[PDB]
């Protein structure tokens, strides 16, 4: 349907399934794990926004 | 070679005849021509490269 149009916020970024690899990289997967990047929660600190 | 603000006026200015022609000059390079795609997702991780530099140096590199 319609959905927010060009209007109403998304936080477009939900998941799927990709994680970290723990080894060495294809220049081609370094393009998919650029999108999975970010920082907010992912380590303790008494810093805030 | 950019010139001068558009507001600048040429008070005490070079001579009319195009002399000195030897302005406009770059910077040196702070860039390395080979690099590991895990070295481009690090630079990305540690906040020192945008994902949009990143992705274009690798597209370069597959």
């Amino acid at each position: 349907g319609p959905g927010s149009y060009m209007t109403h916020f998304e936080d477009h970024r939900v998941g799927s399934d990709r994680l970290a690899a723990d080894g060495e990289i294809s220049a081609d997967e370094a393009l998919s794990m650029l999108d999975a990047i970010g920082t907010g929660q992912s380590t303790p600190t008494g810093a805030d926004d | 070679g950019p010139g001068s603000p558009n507001s600048y006026l040429p008070a005490e200015n070079e001579d009319p005849d195009k002399a000195v022609v030897d302005l406009h000059r770059s910077p040196p390079k702070t860039k390395d021509p080979d690099l590991t795609p895990s070295g481009i997702i690090a630079k990305v991780k540690a906040g020192d490269m945008t994902q949009e530099t990143a992705r274009e140096l690798l597209l370069a590199m597959r």
